[PDB]
RNA sequence: GAACAGCCUCUAGUUGAUAGAAUAAUGUAGAUAAGGGAAGUCGGCAAAAUAGAUCCGUAACUUCGGGAUAAGGAUUGGCU
RNA sequence: UCUUAAGGUAGCCAAAUGCCUCGUCAUCUAAUUAGUGACGCGCAUGAAUGGAUUAACGAGAUUCCCACUGUCCCUAUCUAC
RNA sequence: CAGUCAAGCGUUCAUAGCGACAUUGCUUUUUGAUUCUUCGAUGUCGGCUCUUCCUAUCAUACCGAAGCAGAAUUCGGUAAGCGUUGGAUUGUUCACCCACUAAUAGGGAACGUGAGCUGGGUUUAGACCGUCGUGAGACAGGUUAGUUUUACCCUACUGAUGAAUGUUACCGCAAUAGUAAUUGAACUUAGUACGAGAGGAACAGUUCAUUCGGAUAAUUGGUUUUUGCGGCUGUCUGAUCAGGCAUUGCCGCGAAGCUACCAUCCGCUGGAUUAUGGCUGAACGCCUCUAAGUCAGAAUCCAUGCUAGAACGCGGUGAUUUC
């Protein structure tokens, strides 16, 4: 058992939840849930989700880890 | 479906019932693949034939070349954009269903695959596995 | 004339009549068959459906595909506290059947217990058993002589147990008392048993191994009044129908000019007494220690019950068991396990299965954490922390 | 807003349609649906899709007036 | 030459008119008693009982295609009454 | 649809499979013949939906025969337990192709089924054409448009209550009724048996799958009046904050519940038998599966198991009302 990551949110994705996208470039995708995988099929930005460990980065806030 | 198949197949969800229009994934010059019937197929009244990842179809080509078009073809499903479970657990789904053309044999016409395969598919036919580029 | 396109029936003509079970407890219609060369055993048990959670186990069987694999798999939890003993029957076998000898019960009953015996338990004087505990106190007045007759009579004989609800974190406060049958032994073993465990407690590790395919029997969830469409899975009428669609179109022809049993007909569905069968068991836990949800993969200190708890039940503060897949009934239900009627191999009942991890994220939503460690781990320091 | 369109208000006028409780099946009127996309059916019936404005582009045919909003693309807010 | 005077001309056609007939050929489909284009000894087409064609128009009838969809695979859920 | 006889076909050979000339029947799924019922009306084609039934068995189980080496097949028996489909054209039943399939068997039930639907056709009234008629008009000729009503009654069915064997409560028993599983592929046996080769099995063992069924909601998907959170338009509340209204104003996300072969889980093992193959063994000094007796044996039957529990079937057990 390894336990993946959210391609949008970074969040952590354990067995069975969350769904795995294939695109053409058969670059795979992992979501934690429908949020985040219906969030990244409109487009969004995971940098400007508010929500988004990508966000968190970016506006450097909770970087202590 | 049947006597060239190499090795069994988990129950994948049917995502392609007849009439389906697929891309085609290899280099054969069919564009796309219009299912007509689904090989090891089960029957009930009012059901179509559904077709899944990596099971023979048989398939008509309505748009590409014209020595590949009107005539009756056996084809393999390679990416199925309906999304399935593995015993793993995951849901997963590509983008687009595509498949590709083959002999009643299991042998592909074309001699390379664009985009992913499955793995169902794969582990189902080698040859699709051979000229595939990416398998997930 | 003929139906023009065969199709099979809908629905299964052997599970009729689809109506509201007796009780909301299931009973054990049959129970295995008694050996002598065994020793003397419950073949039952009782406990509460709480929920299902996810499994992760490395799945091994010789010639599939997901040899040596981790696969990921429904369980059904079911809080199992210890039931108590208290009382047992004999049945002579008549030619009419089995016929109860009498039943002979224990000196204390608990307030629990005897809750079941009324239905309006708050305004009554809790006169219950007091006689028979009366005619108790004394050697065999009225106990030692009625298990003699059990013994000498009374080719069956089943213990009646009941449950510890006020350890089941339930509403109920009134006590499941049902009968378990004892498959062992003499017809002297099995009373002598029965009266050596009564007042006292049986745990489900004793009943119940790892590894063990039982049965489950219990009353479906109920659904009240369904038509045709839902209740038998008839093909829905097209679109343009005067008078509704959800429908049998025909339901019947002119001779014989009644309606059949067999016509799909709307009616009560669900809260039906079943009893499915080979249900494999994951983890008998107990209750007494942490870690419950621990493996020897993951190897982290948690419990059973999930964040948030388990939804519409709680917690699992007592004795537990995993069976795999789903069960009849939903949350809050009493559940009977039985022991098999018949020993299966199948490669599949002598699996020797072993949990890499058990989920107890959050079944209220959408869970990303499976201990509260973790979530504070993940987020960081946050506004309600000081 | 192009608009005695639709939508919301002012003056004025009503607040009149037997009610209370509950939320079963089947309805009537509205909706939404993964993947497929007419395989349904006598038949795309019903529904959906399109839709305003600006700019671009617009075929066969033709009674030279049309076809034509053909087909087919793009843009559209707020603020300074 | 005969019958009642003339003997179906331009055209058009398995046409809303063709029995045979689901006519034959081509095309459209994986497959078409459908459609379209042809053919025509045409039961029983045909010239103001108007023939042929025709842009535009049509809550007229029919076929195919693209789009779209719970029409369907195969159902499920929600609201008001 | 099925027999009987057997000239003949079948390299020879009447019956492996067939069988002319004849002849005996059965069926009521064709169509006639009739005119008994109904003209103070039995709704009148087909399809869709759904249940059951028959067997004259297409497939699956087990078998016997062959012109059965194997594989495929053909003939036949017990067998209706179980299934018998998706489509193009047609209103069509019937057809006819394209395919999948283990198979795409034939039928009945008022040519089942219209207070179940639909209304494509037929078969009112409008209209067009062809032929016929002087004409009005005709045409099981073509075409186009053409109102499909009522259940609240009784019964049947599906569910749900319920009086009364002192009362009340708990745990049970089990008469009777229902019953359910189904089929395929792959690996292996095995490139083996068999066969000159070409080709090419089966039993046992594993892994899946089809159709069906019963549950369940951990996960994924669907649903959104959680009008939960956010966004947006128009207007109204002097502005801001918060809101109202737009018949749920619209959009994104959305827990819970419900729910999907669109998701998961589960679907038992014993005995009697049918065909059929035998043992012993007479009849009939020999033979002979049969006569007496008997062994095995099918998807069969009955049990095991599962569903209900007789509301006029029953048992055991607790409590049983006093100023």
């Amino acid at each position: 058992m390894k336990v993946e990551i959210d391609s949008f949110s970074g969040a952590k994705i354990y067995p069975g939840r969350g769904t795995l996208f294939v695109r053409g470039d058969s670059k795979i995708f992992r979501f934690q849930n429908s949020k985040s995988a219906s969030l990244f099929k409109q487009r969004k930005n995971p940098r400007r989700i508010a929500w988004t460990v990508l966000f968190r980065k970016h506006h450097k806030k909770g970087i202590t880890e | 479906s049947g006597n060239g198949a190499q090795g069994t197949k988990f129950r994948i969800s049917l995502g392609l019932p007849v009439g389906a229009i697929m891309n085609c994934a290899d280099n054969s010059g069919a564009r796309n693949l219009y299912i007509i019937a689904v090989k090891g197929s089960g029957s009930r009244l009012n059901r179509l034939p559904a077709a899944s990842l990596g099971d023979m179809v048989m398939a008509t080509v309505k748009k590409g070349k014209p020595e590949l078009r009107k005539k009756v073809m056996p084809a393999i499903v390679v990416r199925q954009a309906k999304s399935w479970r593995r015993r793993d657990g995951v849901f997963l789904y590509f983008e687009d269903n595509a498949g590709v053309i083959a002999n009643p044999k299991g042998e592909m016409k074309g001699s390379a695959i664009t985009g992913p395969v499955g793995k169902e598919c794969a582990d189902l036919w080698p040859r699709v596995a051979s000229n595939s580029g990416v398998v997930v | 004339s003929h139906r023009k396109y065969e199709a099979p029936r809908h629905g299964h003509l052997g599970f009729l009549p689809r109506k509201r079970a007796a009780s909301i407890r299931a009973r054990v219609k049959a129970f295995p068959k008694d050996d002598r060369s065994k020793p003397v055993a419950l073949t039952s048990f009782l406990g509460y459906k709480a929920g299902m959670t996810t499994i992760v186990r490395d799945l091994d069987r010789p010639g599939s595909k997901f040899h040596k694999r981790e696969v990921v798999e429904a369980v059904t939890v079911v809080d199992t506290p210890p039931v108590v003993v208290v009382g047992v029957v004999g049945y002579v076998e008549t030619p009419r059947g089995l016929r109860s000898l009498t039943t002979v019960w224990a000196e204390h009953l608990s307030d629990e217990v005897k809750r079941r015996f009324y239905k309006n338990w708050y305004k009554s004087k809790k006169k219950a058993f007091t006689k028979y505990s009366a005619k108790y106190a004394q050697d065999g007045a009225g106990i030692e002589r009625e298990l003699a007759r059990i013994k000498k009579y009374a080719s069956v004989v089943r213990v009646l147990v009941h449950t510890q609800i006020r350890k089941t974190p339930l509403a109920q406060k009134k006590a499941h008392l049902a009968e378990i049958q004892l498959n062992g032994g003499s017809i002297s073993e099995k009373v002598d048993w029965a009266r050596e465990h009564f007042e006292k407690t049986v745990a489900v590790d004793s009943v119940f191994e790892q590894n063990e395919m039982i049965d489950a029997i219990a009353v479906t969830k109920g659904h009240g009044f369904e038509g045709v469409t839902h209740r038998w899975g008839t093909k829905k009428l097209p679109r343009k129908t005067h008078r509704g669609l959800r429908k049998v179109a025909c339901i019947g022809a002119w001779h014989p000019a009644h309606v059949m049993w067999s016509v799909a007909r709307a009616g009560q569905r669900g809260y039906h007494s079943r009893t499915s069968i080979n249900h494999k068991i994951y983890r008998v836990g107990k209750g007494d220690d942490e870690a419950n949800g621990a493996t020897s993969f993951d190897r982290t200190k948690k419990t059973i019950t999930p964040m948030g708890g388990f939804v519409h039940y709680g917690e699992i503060k007592n004795d537990f068991i995993m069976v795999k897949g789903c069960i009849p009934g939903n949350r809050k239900r009493i559940v009977t396990l039985r022991k098999s009627l018949y020993t299966n191999t199948s490669r599949k009942a002598l699996e020797e299965v072993s949990l890499k991890w058990i989920d107890t994220a959050s079944k209220f939503g959408k869970g990303r954490f499976q201990t509260p460690a973790e979530k504070h781990a993940f987020m960081g320091t946050l506004k309600k922390d000081l």
